[PDB]
């Protein structure tokens, strides 16, 4: 079953791919209209691999160094084995002289075709945290910060490294436990300062970053004794907010102290830059912050200059090694826009709510320090990922939260898509959910993932992924591929592909030629007429996609802020395939009387009076009564003893959003309304060219038609 | 008295045994009983020449000299809501002027005749006396009262912390924090520097006093726009605890550069608003940032008289606190050339003052610990006064061309003082502008404009009234030598800037020839008036002072800063300094004073400066004015030893013996007698070291023997025999 | 929307307290005691005046003049308000010896409670008439 395929090499290799089989012959590797791509989640959690602790064998031809897989061949009588890549017989390393049939290493075993590997040889770095804090905010919100970085301190490792710094019109870079003064190092918000100038100007652990153990006290007298930045505010001003200079100051500290180590930036902002490089808006109240109508008509005179500070220090970040995290906490925006390429480059993370004095703030930072099962956190630090490809296969590039590391090589290929170039990335953080999305290009066929990466407990690790598929049957070509397409895989790859090129700037009109050049190989219709037009089972679900990505917010962004755009395109491009598809397409449930909850139509059709909807965008839990439920609500029935079937069904989708409310990451905005609500706007907005139904008739006019 | 004629070559000891008083003007009996106390406004010439080609002959200097905010046992002070002043020249009345028409006075420095206010007007305080006080009017303010601020500015470089200075200083601020001047509205403040700037604030809200580290040495700014200058009142507490820690922050620092200029920058920032004083603490020579000064090679006694600022940049810098009425004090504690030429300009150009404090260590030297002591409980113990503005009038026909002393003189002769210190002195050279024919009497007002570490406006007024001469020999009956030499010493110090060393000793030596060479020609041996009879012997004193000398080891910071007291020092001070008082002590008896109730204190008498006074039989008690040496001669009497000293013979006298021990005798009760009846005429208290021995390698007490010949400097007699090869040449 | 306090007495424009901090201040304080000498019997106890670019408020009580110079946008509302938190405290400490008084600023020592309340209002968490007409 090629469902069943599907799902056992995702959860075995973390892989999904476009075609899962591949074409044979330069006329069909050309004409593919959806590429050859993956989505890789390189650090995917499974039942319990065991970490084998000895260096990865490697193939002993120096141009391919493959590591050993389960798709090479051993010869256990002569202790030989033959590379799959490039076919170099290659001797048993000394240790596997004793290896056998009945006893064979796991690095063979089907099962084992992803592997980790433990590296235990140089002494292990400690982690480090540091914290940017904006104190440019009412006290509640400042207050309510102060709550949370106290929760985060209490969860990490003693041996763990914190630093503080403070900005708001001045940037203070706090030395910890100087005992009976409190010392900080005061900078001018407003002119930018350089790794070499920030090392000469403040003179393993540091004097500003301190083990928590030894600091933590400190730390916990002096974190909350913070207070506003003492600077006032004159009336019709926006407080002068140097956010630019703090994150350059913090980037700069761990470049000239702690380099090519794992590290999380934290910044915590509470309103957008006002002062100094970076600057996102002036500090005219009266003058709004820009909007995406402000953007097209050129009326946003700091978002150019403000974007290219911020893509300086993510590339100096991201060359360093350090992962820099937003959390942005403010009523209006604060300039997401111009700094989300800082935790877009590297793998940091990006928070936006209205206050972090919201539960919505509180739980969704906390997730960010989750532990496994042996205490430890699920981050990863420093990752480089290296892709080995048979000789007929090449790398187009990698799409996702990395960086090229710009290394050629044959596995790369001239016609590049977005970070291109290269068969190595570095992915400064990763959680077991990142996902990345490459892109290959054909010119059995087998691909290595190779993943190495600091581990939260201070462990160097290797994670190794060999996959193979087969090569089409020339007598069959078209019709074996066909049927190895992954349209899930295929919807979210080809929306990566669009939103890369629209947030790097028509990209409708190409998303509407590949869908109508998808219908017309590999769909069943006569020559003009429309009513002939239909999709295998393998395709049916294609154009569905494809008309709520077209629709949703990721390509529309007029109705959002630009903050809330980079937000929602920020989370797309890091997601696996089941979160991904949410997005795109988000599922609905329905509740009422007459039968268990079940999954329905995302049509206006479904809005039902006497129902009660669980729609899941991953973004938001809504739960909508319909005029008729709303109104028996209203009235008191579920209080009465008479109906406690009224109480399982208000109930019941506040029961099954509590499971997923507590997985997701970014904690899903929760929200109930009824009918006449201002709420319901959301499910009525997600609902339903025009429709559906109009634009697949669209679809088939075209794709029966001139090619 | 006596208009008698001197022939210095046969007295040889001229000097009396008592000390010596000013001259009394030559004026009528009821006039000159109102005249200023001497000790506040003096005149080299209590006889003004009536022409300027009267004074061109008597080739002596015409100038003032003035202690104008000097502590007073009695001040009367004059609340008129209207201060009567003359309505041409705003001269305040006082008691030199004239009542004719009793409803009008005439001015006595413009003769304008002006109308007495309907507010015996003869009876007025303003007309009984000469010093009296003012309280200014909303119009002689130009903002609000400021309040008393003190900044204090320490080096924390590893030299300094080697020093020790830091404990004793922040130790004084301790025990004299409640006694600094000013009420509720006191400020205070500190910062700390070494390669970098270090401001402290100061919240109650706090645990402990926070620091914050300015880096950026090339653009210096304020880091927190509060609780850096903090009312002294309410942070009490906070501020006694970052004084008791401030000594052990910086035990194991590495600094060796010093960011002088860039802290001062910092702390002018910091003061602007307001002003008040700012008490920089240096150890070292500046070489970081703005402010930054070269080493330089130190003289030896071989080398000949070839003083100057190395850069503008600290009187750059004064002039702006100047501006912003800050006056800054420099404490320079240092044990290698720190190029206190150019250091010393931040003080002269804001009416601060300068503290030397020559190889301070906490241990090695227990001389300069006990007088850093000593100075700074003075200095935050004596008043003060804050934006303050002084203006000298004189009568037509006389005017002030040259002053002296450390403030900025602004348009129009305005001396600006953003701070008046009761311990300063200033100098004023004046010329006759126009012939003094028509009057007989001219007079002389200095007004001091102030703020008061109250809050309250004052205005401190001082007339003095000289009378008029037309010859040559009553300008000379009627010179005051002492403060001819104090004028001369100034001049010579802008001589040794302006030219060099080797002129302004010149010029020194040719005031006295010419004038002496103009009283000859105007008359065999040197004869001299009896008014100038002791001018040789002052004069040759100030050419072997620290300041003007030439053979000897003095280094380049030592001669600054006893040219920075110079110009700084009241007359008296000055004199004590250069010419010493010099007592034989180990016979002292009851010929002195016993008039104070209960006390005897001795009066022996003054002896000359020269080692032939002295005798290896006895010991001798010596008055530098800042310090009281005691030379005990190693054949002294054993009932010195062991009645006054405490031991009982001349080798087992402590060889730092930093005071006299109050022993069961009238032996050490005579001379502790006498000692504190010197140290009671003066404010800084003058420590008293008896390290004066034969052999103590400290016997720089043979230097002050200035009668006395040396390898590289004449002899008294041989001055005088120097001096006559030239009158008469 | 900044500051400049003064506390004077109508009868013969005599300073009481005062309180001012720069880092220009030589102009408006001028006008500022030209006003408290036109200021008599007749004048309004409550008023606000318009200085191009500044504005000075002022009320009248027991014979003293609380007076107010701000930024013109500074909220009018304000500084009424900032001045009669001023007024209940000056007369309640210094009302009764106001009369009897002779020397500018006897009261500097208001000093402090003017600038503590100052902040209170400089931070944002009747007639109308030219002040060059009454000068
Ligand atoms: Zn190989
Ligand atoms: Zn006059």
């Amino acid at each position: 079953t090629y469902l069943e395929f599907i799902q056992q090499n995702e959860e075995r290799d973390g892989v999904r791919f476009s075609w899962n089989v591949w074409p044979s012959s330069r006329l069909e590797a050309t004409r593919m209209v959806v590429p050859v791509a993956a989505l890789f989640t390189p650090l995917k959690e499974r039942p319990d691999l065991p970490p084998i602790q000895y260096e990865p064998v490697l193939c002993s031809r120096t141009t391919c160094r493959a590591v050993l897989n389960p798709l090479c061949q051993v010869d256990y009588r002569a202790k030989l084995w033959a590379c799959n890549f490039c076919y170099q017989r290659n001797q048993f390393p000394p240790s596997y002289a004793g290896i056998s049939e009945l006893n064979q290493p796991a690095e063979l075993l089907p099962q084992f075709s992803s592997i980790e590997y433990v590296v235990l040889r140089g002494p292990q770095m400690p982690l480090i945290f540091l914290y940017v804090v904006d104190t440019c905010m009412e006290d509640e919100d400042l207050q309510a910060l102060k709550e949370s970085m106290q929760m985060s301190l209490s969860l990490l490792p003693p041996t763990a490294l914190v630093g503080l710094i403070t900005f708001g019109r001045m940037v203070q870079v706090h030395e910890l436990g100087c005992e009976g003064i409190s010392k900080s190092y005061v900078f001018r918000g407003t002119k930018d300062l350089s790794a070499k100038q920030l090392q000469e100007m403040l003179g393993p652990s540091n004097r500003f970053l301190q083990p928590v153990q030894k600091i933590d006290m400190n730390l916990t007298d002096l974190l909350g004794e913070l207070q506003r930045d003492p600077w006032p505010v004159p009336q019709g001003k926006r407080p002068l907010r140097s956010s630019g200079v703090a994150l350059s100051i913090a980037v700069g500290l761990l470049e000239c102290t702690f380099p090519n180590t794992g590290a999380r930036i934290m910044m915590f902002i509470g309103g957008p830059a006002t002062q100094g490089p970076g600057m996102v808006v002036g500090d005219e109240l009266k003058t709004p912050i820009r909007s995406w109508h402000d953007i097209d008509k050129d009326n946003a005179k700091y978002v150019k200059k403000g974007t290219k500070h911020f893509e300086a220090l993510a590339n100096r970040a991201a060359t360093t090694g350090h992962v820099i995290d937003i959390y942005a906490c403010a009523l209006d925006q604060t300039g997401l826009l111009e700094m989300k390429c800082c935790p877009n480059l590297t793998g940091g993370y990006m928070v936006m709510g209205d206050s972090f004095n919201t539960s919505l703030f509180k739980q969704t930072f906390q997730r960010v320090f989750t532990k496994d099962m042996h205490g430890q956190f699920k981050m990863g630090f420093g990752g480089t990922l290296e892709i080995k490809t048979s000789r007929e296969i090449k790398i187009s590039g990698a799409i996702g939260p990395c960086v090229s590391l710009n290394s050629k090589g044959p596995c790369v290929s001239e016609n590049e898509i977005g970070t291109g170039g290269t068969c190595q990335w570095k992915i400064c953080g990763l959680s077991p959910t990142t996902t990345l999305a490459i892109y290959f290009e054909v010119v059995r066929g087998a691909i290595q993932f190779v993943t190495q990466y600091q581990h939260s407990s201070g462990q160097r690790r290797i994670r190794v992924t060999t996959i193979a598929r087969n090569w089409a049957d020339a007598q069959t070509q078209i019709q074996n591929i066909a049927a190895s397409f992954d349209q899930e895989a295929a919807a979210i790859l080809m929306a990566r592909l669009a939103i890369y090129r629209a947030e790097t700037e028509d990209v409708l009109r190409w998303l509407d030629r590949q869908l109508i050049r998808l219908c017309q190989k590999f769909g069943e219709y006569h020559k003009d007429d429309p009513s002939s037009f239909r999709f295998s089972e393998t395709f049916s679900l294609y154009p569905q996609f494809m008309f709520h990505l077209r629709r949703s917010s990721f390509l529309q962004v007029f109705n959002n802020s630009p903050d809330e755009s980079s937000y929602y395109r920020h989370h797309f491009m890091r997601q696996d395939l089941t979160q991904s598809l949410i997005m795109i397409q988000p599922i609905l449930y329905a509740y009422s009387f007459s039968g268990p909850p079940e999954p329905v139509l995302l049509d206006s059709s479904s809005i039902l009076a006497d129902r009660i909807l669980l729609m899941d965008t991953f973004f938001q839990i809504l739960i909508y009564h319909g005029e008729t439920i709303a109104q028996w609500r209203k009235s008191g029935y579920q209080d009465m003893p008479e109906y406690e079937n009224f109480r399982h069904l208000l109930q019941a989708p506040v029961d099954d959003a509590q499971e997923i409310l507590h997985s997701r990451f970014p904690m899903p905005r929760y929200i109930d309304t009824e009918h006449g609500g201002s709420q319901a706007r959301f499910l009525l907005s997600k609902v339903n060219d025009v429709s559906l139904q109009v634009f697949m008739d669209h679809l088939k006019k075209l794709a029966v038609s001139s090619a | 008295e006596g208009l008698r004629v001197v022939n210095l070559l046969q007295e040889r000891n001229m000097l009396p045994s008592t000390p010596l008083k000013p001259p009394v003007p030559n004026l009528h009996e009821d006039i000159q009983k109102l005249n200023c106390n001497p000790e506040l406004f003096r005149c080299t010439l209590t006889s003004i020449p009536q022409t300027q080609a009267l004074l061109n002959k008597a080739k002596l200097p015409l100038g003032l000299l003035l202690h104008p905010f000097k502590d007073l046992v009695q001040l009367p002070v004059v609340t008129s809501s209207t201060i009567v002043r003359c309505r041409s020249c705003r001269t305040y009345i006082n008691p030199f002027v004239s009542f004719l028409d009793q409803r009008r006075w005439k001015c006595n420095l413009c003769y304008r005749v002006n109308d007495v206010p309907e507010e015996e007007p003869h009876r007025r305080p303003e007309v009984q006396n000469a010093t009296i006080e003012f309280m200014a009017p909303s119009e002689y303010m130009l903002r609000p009262p400021q309040p008393p601020v003190y900044l204090f500015v320490f080096d924390v470089s590893h030299n300094a912390v080697e020093t020790g200075y830091l404990n004793s200083v922040c130790q004084s601020l301790l025990d004299n924090l409640d006694l600094l001047p000013g009420n509720t509205r006191t400020k205070i403040g500190f910062i700390t520097f070494d390669s970098t700037i270090h401001f402290y604030g100061l919240q109650e809200s706090l645990s402990q006093p926070q620091m914050l580290i300015v880096s950026d040495i090339e653009d210096v700014f304020i880091p927190m726009p509060e609780n850096l200058l903090v009312n002294l009142n309410e942070s009490k507490e906070l501020v006694q605890d970052l004084l008791k820690t401030l000594p052990q922050m910086f035990t194991k620092t590495l600094e060796t550069q010093s960011a002088l200029g860039p802290a001062l920058q910092a702390a002018f920032k910091l003061m602007s608003p307001t002003g008040g004083r700012m008490s920089v603490f240096q150890t070292q020579l500046p070489t970081l940032g703005v402010g930054a000064l070269k080493p330089r090679e130190e003289p030896n006694h071989r080398s000949s008289a070839k003083m100057t600022p190395s850069t503008d940049f600290y009187k750059k810098l004064a002039l702006d606190c100047s501006g912003q009425q800050v006056a800054v004090d420099l404490f320079l504690l240092s044990g290698q050339y720190s190029d206190l030429a150019s250091l010393g300009c931040i003080s002269r150009y804001s009416a601060g003052s300068v503290y030397y404090y020559p190889s301070y260590h906490h241990q090695h030297n227990p001389v300069q610990v006990q007088k850093l002591q000593k100075e700074l409980q003075r200095y935050l113990t004596r008043k003060i006064g804050f934006e303050a503005v002084m203006r000298i009038r004189c009568t037509k026909g006389l005017s002030i061309h040259t002053f002296h002393g450390n403030f900025f003189v602004r348009s129009t002769d305005l001396l600006s003082l953003p701070n008046v210190n009761p311990d300063a002195g200033y100098a004023v050279q004046m010329s006759v502008e126009e012939s003094l024919t028509d009057t007989q009497l001219v007079s002389f007002q200095s007004a001091l404009l102030y703020t008061s570490s109250k809050g309250e406006r004052r205005i401190r007024v001082h007339t003095l009234c000289l009378p008029v001469v037309s010859t040559l020999n009553d300008v000379f009956l009627g010179a005051d030598v002492q403060a001819i030499s104090g004028l001369l010493a100034n001049m010579a110090v802008d001589r040794s800037m302006t030219a060099s060393l080797s002129d302004a000793r010149d010029a020194l030596v040719n005031a006295v020839i010419d004038s002496l060479s103009a009283y000859r020609s105007s008359v065999p041996g040197l004869m001299v008036p009896f008014s100038l009879r002791l001018f040789p012997l002052f004069v040759l004193a100030l050419l072997k002072q620290k300041s003007f000398q030439t053979g000897t080891n003095a280094r380049l910071d030592e001669r600054i800063f006893a040219m920075c007291q110079v110009k700084n020092q009241p007359l008296v001070y000055l004199m004590l300094t250069t010419h010493p008082s010099l007592y034989r002590v180990d016979n002292l008896s009851d010929e002195g004073a016993l008039n104070i109730s209960d006390r005897t204190i001795p009066q022996p008498p003054i002896l000359q400066l020269s080692v032939e006074k002295l005798s290896r039989d006895g010991a001798f008690l010596m008055d530098a004015g800042s310090v009281l040496m005691l030379w005990v001669g190693k054949n002294c009497t054993q009932n010195f030893l062991s009645q006054v000293l405490g031991v009982q013979n001349y080798a087992s006298i402590p060889q730092p013996m930093t005071d006299l021990p109050e022993l069961d005798t009238p032996e050490s009760a005579r001379i502790i007698a006498f000692i504190s009846w010197l140290r009671e005429q003066r404010p800084f208290f003058p420590i008293l070291y008896v390290i004066a021995d034969e052999s103590p390698m400290k016997a720089n007490f043979l230097q002050n023997m200035i009668e006395d010949r040396t390898e590289s400097a004449l002899s008294y007699y041989e001055f005088l025999l120097h001096i006559q090869q030239q009158v008469n040449k | 929307m900044v500051l400049l306090t003064m506390i004077a007495r109508v009868a013969d424009g005599l300073p009481l307290a005062a309180s001012m901090q720069e880092d220009d201040l030589q102009q408006y304080q001028s006008q500022a005691k030209q006003l408290f000498r036109k200021l008599n019997e007749q004048s309004p106890t409550r008023c606000t005046l318009e200085a191009g670019a500044m504005t000075f408020h002022y009320i009248i009580e027991q014979g003293v003049c609380y007076l107010v110079l701000c930024e013109a946008a500074f909220p009018k509302k304000l500084a009424f308000a900032y001045l009669e938190d001023l007024h209940s405290e000056f007369d309640e400490q210094h009302g009764k010896k106001v009369p009897t008084v002779s020397r500018p600023y006897s009261f500097i020592e208001f000093d402090t409670f003017i600038q503590k309340t100052k902040k209170l209002y400089i931070d944002s968490r009747i007639m109308v008439a030219n002040i060059e007409e009454v000068l």
